[PDB]
Formats: structure tokens, sequence, C-alpha cells
């Protein structure tokens, strides 16, 4: 049919999970049906499906293209892995999901790279991205290529940046700039949060991470004393997109669709509902 | 030999006259790199072009493994589409999807419109519209109460058969800015830079990434600094093209490799 099973993840305000509606059973108002799979214990892969609600800024793109490509769906949350990434080349994640055929398409905070357009297909981007630089409002950074993060012991005291370990802003820093990757380890932040506070309090001068999730971290930081680089000056610029099965006959109409929501304004009012913070 | 049809837009394709013997001017960076220039034809003796986009047309030549002659459109105008009962595209749009192209390699805004028609890559540059005006004007921006209710005091436009053209267009709200510019659109970007330093118009509205460069060189001019819309550039391609999953894989590869990032170092920033 046109009924499509789609796997999601959460991660704020993106994707939002909660609790099902004390208990009516049903999901209310913002929400739509997540199923979850929670395992028993650890020791086993026997579980049982929870029943959930999501919401957020990729829910309500979910929303509008169900009515706009004319398509139903079940939704669902992943359990192993986050986004997606290669593991002895085996995937897991949201992109697991897709390239093994469990979900037909991935929605969610996915951001767009080579390494999972080889195995999947991806829409147009509809929020952009990169990898981004944060600082406490009055400290000096044009960006990921600053001389003063690829060099850090040409500058006395030596900033202390970092990054969260283990995700795309790692990969892509080893690879391309091998001594600030063997510098900023001693300074990896376990969490966005984490570095957050290491930020306000003294203890990091930078936190380097996914653009559009730092930016909504500094639109609404109480005080308004974190900052972000200005948009030109974002590293390996992309995008969020829904990912699909290769060949997928949903791709050109999801697209087109994304387009049109981007060109007509109700891109820009989802982003005013979920995204903008009371900072700038 | 894929046949490129481009346009003349800095920083992104600059067009300068060949030398004596037909061949083009050696040159570097002053950060002491090559600049890669390739002959063009166009409104029709052979031009040296280069910049940011022939760029990326020369990494993609060596990566995908063709060979092309480049050409600039001939009614100079990106594309948008027309009346003629028929509907026609016009410009950059036009060429490709008559064959004349075989793929686009310029600022070409991706967007719903053309995006039934033809296939874009992966955006190969995000950026936005904003605006333009000579040092001394002074507005608000895209809000400013001589935009939002204009006269002929305060004139502003875009380029002609553009996608700003078509932005304004299409939406229901723009409505009366749209009446103003179609008066007073130009018909190319150049021309509406020349005619907002001459006071001949007072605001021009436009693509960032074109503003902001044009702003950094000529002091005369500066733009608002907002960007009140988000679009990207994507390389054309027709329906079938074998060139499309190759193409927008390697863009995906250029922006996590640096070089995209080299490309806006040598070409966009100041
Ligand atoms: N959306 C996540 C990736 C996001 C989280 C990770 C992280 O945990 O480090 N960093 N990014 C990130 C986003 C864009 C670019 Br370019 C580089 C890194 C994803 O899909 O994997």
């Amino acid at each position: 049919d046109n009924h499509l099973s789609i796997v999601t993840l959460e991660e704020a305000p993106f994707v939002i999970v909660e609790d099902i509606d004390p208990l009516t059973e049903t999901c209310v108002r913002n929400t739509v049906p997540c199923r979850k799979f929670v395992k028993i214990n650890n020791s086993t892969n026997e579980g049982m499906n929870v029943k959930k609600c999501c919401k957020g800024f990729c829910i309500d793109i979910l929303k509008k293209l169900s009515r706009t490509v004319k398509f139903t769906y079940d939704l669902y949350l992943v359990t192993n892995g986050k986004h997606g990434k290669k593991v002895n080349n085996v995937w897991n994640g949201m992109i697991g999901e897709v390239v093994y055929q469990r979900a037909v398409m991935a929605v969610g905070s996915l951001t767009i790279n080579e390494e999972r357009s080889e195995v999947v297909d991806f829409s147009v981007p509809f929020v952009e991205t990169g990898i981004s630089v944060m600082v406490s409002r009055g400290t000096q950074v044009t960006g990921l290529s600053d001389k003063k993060f690829q060099r850090p012991h040409d500058y006395s005291p030596p900033f202390r940046f970092g990054t969260v370990p283990n995700g795309s802003t790692e990969r892509n820093i080893r690879n391309n700039y091998p001594y600030m990757h063997q510098y900023m380890t001693r300074f990896n932040q376990r969490g966005v949060e984490d570095a957050l506070v290491s930020l306000k309090t003294g203890k990091l001068d930078a936190f380097i991470y996914d653009a559009a999730v730092l930016n909504y971290k500094a639109g609404r930081d109480e005080g308004c004393k974190l900052v972000t680089i200005g948009s030109g000056y974002i590293f390996a610029t992309t995008g969020y997109g829904i990912a699909l099965q290769k060949g997928s006959p949903w791709k050109r109409q999801i697209d087109l669709a994304l387009l049109q929501f981007v060109g007509d304004g109700e891109m820009e009012e989802l982003e005013t509902l979920w995204l903008t913070g009371i900072c700038h | 030999r894929l046949k490129i049809v481009t346009i003349h837009q800095e920083p992104f394709v600059y067009v300068k006259p060949t030398m004596s013997d037909g061949t083009c001017k050696e040159e570097f960076t002053v950060n002491g790199d090559p600049v890669k220039k390739v002959i063009c034809t166009g409104p029709t003796v052979p031009q040296c072009c280069y910049g940011f986009c022939i760029d990326l047309l020369i990494k993609l030549a060596r990566t995908m493994n063709f060979t092309y002659e480049v050409h600039l459109v001939a009614d100079g105008k990106f594309g948008t589409q027309e009346r003629v009962n028929k509907k026609e595209w016009n410009g950059m749009m036009g060429e490709l999807l008559s064959g004349q192209a075989d793929m686009i390699v310029a600022p070409l805004t991706i967007n719903n419109e053309r995006a039934q028609y033809i296939e874009f890559s992966k955006p190969f540059k995000y950026q936005g519209l904003t605006i333009l005006v000579k040092k001394g004007t002074r507005i608000t921006g895209i809000n400013d109460p001589r935009l939002r209710n204009p006269s002929d005091k305060f004139i502003y436009a875009t380029v002609k058969q553009s996608s700003v053209d078509i932005y304004f267009r299409r939406q229901v709200e723009l409505s009366t800015m749209y009446r103003h510019m179609e008066k007073h659109n130009y018909e190319s970007a150049a021309e509406a830079i020349q005619a907002v330093r001459d006071n001949k118009l007072h605001a021009f509205i436009w693509d960032s990434a074109v503003l902001e460069f044009e702003a950094s060189q000529k002091c005369d001019l500066v733009t608002t600094g907002e960007l009140f819309f988000r679009s990207g550039f994507g390389i054309g391609m027709r329906k079938d093209s074998p060139w499309k999953q190759n193409v927008s894989l390697s863009i995906l590869k250029s922006h996590e490799n640096g070089f995209m990032e080299d490309l806006d170092k040598t070409w966009v920033r100041y």
C-alpha cells in the first residue's frame, strides 16, 4: 500500500518523546503515536513494545508530508544506535533500519552525508547544519578552521575546546585536522548539556558540534551568554534530510513537497514554532 | 563531452578576455594558489572563465571522468517559465531542457518550480536573500516602510527571470512588493549593482553570496546583513542524466573534505 513503516529518534526539539497521556490510552494535541521496543534486560534480545507519543519539528514535517504526499505510517523509535554509524561494514541507528528494510524512511535530525548516501536515498535538506562553534559572548573565533583550533600551541594559553566524542563531529575533525583531534581529546564532553555548563562556568572556552543543535541551544540560553558563529563560517555545510530506501518511489514527491514547504513560508513557520528562541 | 552552460556572476563565474594567442593569462591567488581557467564561448568569441563554480566544475570533471566545453547562456538569464497554450523556460533552464546544455554549473537556486522539470544536485552552497544599498541609504531590511508600501520615491528591484522574481511573484502577501518590482527589474545582477552605485536604484534584492562579496569590495555599497529567506545553489541536470547521483555524491564528499571550504576561502569571503 501507501502505508509506511517509519523510524525516528529522540532529540529535542526535532523529536520529543512523551509517555502516553495519563492514561486515556491516547496521544493528544501536538503528538502522534510512536512505539518503542524496550529490552527486558541487557543479557537478552527479548523486549516489550511500549506505546509513546512523539512531537516536534520533524514530526510536524512528517505530518505535512503525510497529508500532501498522501500516505499513512506506523512510527517507531530506533532501539540500537542513534542516527547511523557503520560498525564493521554494518549499519546501526536509523540508517540501519532503512538499509535492512525494517523502515522505508527515517525522519529526525538525520544529517545528509556521502557515506550514508551510498546506501540510502536522501530528500532535499529541510534544515541547514554543519560543524559550528559555540563560545561565551566576548570570545573571538571565526570557526573550525581558525588557526587557534588548528595549531593550539601557537597561543598562550592554549584554548580549551572540545566536542562529544564517537559521533560525526569527532570523525570529521579526525579526517581533516589530525593534530586538532589529538589535542582536543583531553577536552571530550560526554553530552551537549555538560558542555554547555562547562562553557558557562569557565572550564571550557569553545564547544564544537552540530550547527543546528548549537543554534537551538544558543537561542534559548538563560542570560543569552552563549553564542555561535555566523552561518557563513559553518564547516562542511549540509542539512538534515529524510532517508528513504534506495530507489524509493516516494523520493520525488517527498522532495517536491519539502521544496513547496520551504518556498511558501510553511517551513519558516515551523522554525519559529520549534527552533527560534528568546536570544537574538 | 558534456555541454556546460553557465552565466556571468562574480564571484562564482568571472569572464575575462583571452590573450592574443587565444590562451588565458596564468594567475595566482594572493595566497599562492593557481587560478584555474577554462575557455568559454558566448555573446560570440572565446573568453576566459574562472571562479568558485569553475573550480567546482574542474573538480567534478576529474572525479567523474568526463570532459566539457563551457558556454555562456545566450539570453543571459537564469530561467523562469513563461506563457507562449504551451509554456517554456527561458534562460539556462530553457537551454538545459532543449538539450542546448547537458548541465548547468552556476549559482542556480534550487526551488520547487524548477525541480518539477530538472534534477538538482544536493546544494554545493547554502546562502540566502538580502538587500544591497548604497551607503548613505538606510533601511530596516525586508520590512522597512519604504519596502512594505512602495512609491516612485524609493525604487527597489531584482533581476528579471530569476529565482528571486519567481519568489516574489508566487507569494500572495508579497503582492504589492512584486507590482513595484516588475516595472523596475533589471536584466542582470551587475547592471542592477551599477544602477545602485549611480543612484538610479535604491535597493537590490539578490543572493547574499553575491551581494556580500560586492559590498566587501565596493565600499560605497552595503548590505543590510539579514538573510530574510534561505536557499541553496545546486548543479542542474535533466531528468534522465546518468551523472545525477555521482555529481551529488561528489558535492557531499567535497563539503566533508574541506574542499568547498577552500573554495569559500578563496572566492567568497572577505
Ligand atoms: N545529526 C547527527 C550528527 C550530529 C551529531 C553529531 C555528533 O554526535 O557529533 N555531530 N553532528 C554533525 C552534523 C553535521 C556535520 Br557536517 C558533522 C557532525 C547525525 O545524523 O549523525
